């Protein structure tokens, strides 16, 4: 299994900003994060394909997240913004094979231990 | 010498209007329904061998289970007449569906002299082709069409794509009603990435490819094409991933993919 380094997230006012970062140690060709609220299904929230740069959102967070990496293809960045209280969840960073069906299911290679994330209004 | 014969299929009875188009193993022909006046494709297809009539009744299957999608050409009906019964001496296929309005490669030849295709264009085309391929992947177990390109592809009355040749299409016979592997899929990708290059383009990205350097047409698409001709099927685009971006480009241009595609039409 490929190692996950989390880091970010917490609490934030809603409508604010917060950041996730994601460290794989190895190359991996997609790399994403989903969520799970309580008593909800996993959700499937940003994918990035790495060789490609393209980028996958569901639609709850379209227009308001912004999933990247580095040059060096290790590493995945989340910018959260725009956050509501739907928004608090314990956000997972994974490897999958399939970014649009991860964002459609949250199928996944292999998945971090998770952050909590909590947006208060 | 089959055009101006009229022939029962079910309950329905049709007079060979003409040749639309031929071929290997078959010809298609305009076809009316004498009786409601409604009319038709028919796909005429002989055969002499055993091995023949099993790739004929799989593409009719095909046919069958994949109608009822949008970009799909409709199944109507089909039939069969052994080879004791038939004017050629040969199992004879016969397979009705919608009647198209024509080959997508006409239209492309008239469009040509207009300039270059139009981005919206070259997108509505390239989604509804590859809603028929999403189509085809998502049956369980997955339907593999193995032979994709540009020539094969219709556009209907409406101006959508249609297609329709399921004569080399594959899946897994006797399938329980757990796995979550490639079976094919990919391959589907590599061959709709050059048909998109040749949408762009007009050719064939090989005979390593090369995206022109200072086209600032079709730039929306580079890295689309790109990712679906990755060498490695692994790192390729499944056509969810493919689909999921178009929809974003679509979104881009304040364009409808799915709509008909009207400027083919005039
Ligand atoms: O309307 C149609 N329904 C179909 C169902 C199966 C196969 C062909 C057709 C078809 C066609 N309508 C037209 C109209 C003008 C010229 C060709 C043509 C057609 N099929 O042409 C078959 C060639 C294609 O399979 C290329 O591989």
């Amino acid at each position: 299994q490929v190692q996950l380094q989390e880091s970010g997230g917490g609490s934030v006012q809603a409508g604010g900003s917060l950041r996730l970062s994601c460290g794989a140690s190895e190359y991996t060709s997609r790399m994403g994060w989903f969520r799970q609220a309580p008593g909800a299904e996993r959700e499937g929230v940003a994918c990035i394909h790495r060789q490609s740069n393209l980028s996958y959102y569901s639609d709850s967070v379209r227009g308001r997240f912004t999933i990247s990496q580095d040059n060096a293809k290790t590493t995945a960045f989340l910018l959260m913004s725009s956050l509501k209280p739907e928004d608090t969840a314990i956000y997972y960073c994974a490897t999958t094979t399939d970014c649009a069906a991860f964002v459609e299911r949250a199928t996944a290679i292999t998945a971090g231990q998770g952050t909590q994330v909590t947006v208060s209004s | 010498d089959f055009v101006g014969q009229t022939v029962e299929l079910g309950e329905l009875r049709l007079r060979v209007r003409r040749v639309l188009a031929e071929g290997g193993f078959a010809f298609v022909y305009e076809a009316q329904d004498v009786g409601s006046g409604r009319e038709y494709a028919l796909k005429r297809l002989l055969s002499n061998e055993e091995e023949k009539n099993r790739a004929i009744i799989q593409e009719v299957c095909f046919m069958k289970k994949l109608s009822g999608h949008p970009n799909i050409v409709q199944f109507c009906s089909a039939a069969s007449i052994g080879k004791e019964e038939s004017d050629t001496g040969q199992a004879e296929f016969l397979l009705l569906t919608e009647l198209c309005k024509g080959q997508l490669v006409e239209f492309l030849k008239k469009m040509e002299s207009r300039g270059p295709l139009s981005c919206d264009t070259v997108l509505k085309i390239f989604y509804q082709t590859c809603r028929a391929v999403q189509h085809m992947h998502r049956q369980k177990p997955p339907i593999i069409h193995r032979d994709l390109k540009v020539e094969n592809l219709l556009l209907s009355n409406q101006g959508t794509i249609k297609l329709c040749d399921f004569g080399s299409a594959t899946t897994i016979s006797h399938y329980p009603d757990y796995s979550n592997f490639p079976i094919g899929e990919k391959q589907d990708i590599w061959a709709l990435g050059c048909i998109l290059y040749l949408l762009c383009f007009r050719q064939h990205p090989f005979e390593k490819y090369s995206i022109p350097p200072h086209d600032t047409q079709y730039t929306v698409f580079h890295s689309l094409i790109r990712a679906m001709l990755q060498v490695n099927p692994e790192e390729r685009l499944s056509i969810a991933e493919v689909v999921h971006q178009l929809q974003e480009i679509a979104a881009a241009r304040n364009v409808n993919p799915k709509s008909p595609i009207t400027e083919l039409l005039e």
